[PDB]
């Protein structure tokens, strides 16, 4: 059975090289045909073509990312690297190995070409966050409104991802809407946390945030605007 | 250009 | 190079639909074309492989046809599982490029965006920054529009937006859209705008506040 794993640094600073690892089994890269290509997947957004190699030592890439890229094998250890230079927060991605297949063989022939046509098995893929800041805390804001009335937390400026918000200790769950962080411009990231309650609602709002890297615990009371 | 499978 | 065209960008169904996708190569790619499904938080998993090929232990609801220039996948009676996001890969020229992909989910009426707006607290104010963030509650479809209009001035390159995930039981959508402006910058406007656009409402809803109306 085929099996492959991408390993390396889950978090590299701009300009800095990364190299990426795609350990395997069940195949060999010796094997007639076979290539193993590496694809990535930004946050939210289409899947990318980056590179391939072969069984006879044959490599391509991408031409957009040709000059950044190199990629090479170990077939003695089941290994496919990958290394990408000076790298950008655009870079900031899930990264992909996979295989591909080589035509079908009868005696050792090829006879049917058909099978090389996808990449058939994949990684489950490795995080890979590109940015030049180190580990910080949140500074949580309130987010006040002035037929249901909403209320929130804005949790921003920190890093590393994650970051968990809950409400009234886990107490309160129905009309919560906790969005996924964006990664800003200055490196760090930041999200809100909101919930849709009864206009009517007699009831207190605090938001608890817990950021686990940094060790900030922040627990926030948001009422109604004035006093 | 062209696949290594192509043609 | 190559470009891949896929076609709906965004599909809704029911479980037990028949539900047709199709990718449009620039250039004849002949049958080197595949087809995968990506379930969120997971990698891609391959359908069809040479555009007609049914791959091993892939469910027979799966099916592939078309050569060339035009591809289509098919689910005849779609699984619960099926509501993921689906691509088509060329493979006949190099770079092997991928289609922009396919967003499949749960079909539910219409439902407006609820539109809320948010100014920055007293305490952020006092740190040098403002965000302004807009929400835009429980809406089907996906697609929505924010438009940030400060003192009727378009804004551009200075918000960032984020979606949840199809909800689980209610079949929604929200929004939060930040606004991010200097403490310096903020104080030199008073209406702040944040527009939606969305299939729900007749025309735009406009949502604003005026800075320092107490």
């Amino acid at each position: 059975r085929i099996t492959l794993k991408e390993s390396g640094p889950p978090l590299v600073k701009p300009t800095q090289t990364l190299t990426l690892t795609c350990s395997f089994s069940g195949f060999s890269l010796s094997d007639f045909g076979v290539g193993v290509g590496w694809i990535r997947q930004p946050p939210g957004k289409a899947l990318e073509w980056l590179a391939i190699i072969y069984s006879d030592d044959d490599k391509r890439y991408s031409p957009s990312l040709n000059t950044r890229l190199t990629i090479t094998k170990d077939t003695s250890k089941n290994q496919v690297v990958l290394v990408m230079t000076r790298v950008s927060p655009v870079d900031t991605a899930t990264y992909f190995c996979a295989h591909r297949r080589g035509p079908t063989t009868l005696f050792g022939v090829p006879i049917a070409r058909g099978p090389v046509n996808a990449m058939d098995v994949w990684g489950q893929g490795i995080t890979v966050t590109i940015s030049s800041t180190s580990t910080k805390g949140p500074s949580v804001f309130p987010l006040a409104p002035s037929g249901t009335a909403a209320l929130g937390c804005l949790v921003k400026d920190y890093f590393p991802e994650p970051v968990t918000v809950s409400w009234n200790s886990g107490a309160l769950t129905s009309g919560v809407h906790t969005f996924p962080a964006v990664l800003q411009s200055s490196g760090l990231y930041s999200l809100s946390s909101v919930v849709t309650v009864p206009s009517s609602s007699t009831q207190t709002y605090t938001c608890n945030v817990n950021h686990k890297p940094s060790n900030t615990k922040v627990d926030k009371r948001v009422e109604p605007k004035s006093c | 250009e062209l696949d290594x499978w192509a043609s | 190079a190559l470009q891949l065209t896929q076609s709906p960008s965004s599909l809704s169904a029911s479980v037990g639909d028949r539900i047709t996708i199709t990718c449009r190569a620039s250039q004849g790619v002949t049958s080197a074309l595949a087809w995968y499904r990506q379930k969120p938080g997971s990698p891609p998993q391959l359908l069809i492989y040479d555009a007609s090929s049914l791959e091993s232990g892939v469910p027979s609801r799966f099916s592939g046809s078309g050569s060339g220039t035009e591809f289509t996948l098919t689910i005849s009676t779609l699984r619960p599982e099926d509501f993921a996001t689906y691509y088509c890969q060329q493979l006949h020229f190099y770079p092997h490029t991928f289609g922009g992909g396919t967003r499949v989910d749960v079909r539910r009426t219409v439902a407006a965006p609820s539109v809320f707006i948010f100014p920055p607290s007293d305490e952020q104010l006092k740190s040098g920054t403002a965000s302004v963030v807009c929400l835009l509650n429980n809406f089907y479809p996906r697609e929505a529009k924010v438009q940030w209009k400060v003192d009727n001035a378009l804004q551009s390159g200075n918000s960032q937006e984020s979606v949840t995930e199809q909800d689980s039981k209610d079949s929604t959508y929200s929004l939060s859209s930040t606004l991010t402006l200097s403490k310096a910058d903020y104080e030199k406007h008073k209406v702040y705008e944040c527009e939606v656009t969305h299939q729900g409402l007749s025309s735009p809803v406009t949502k604003s506040f005026n800075r320092g109306e107490c």
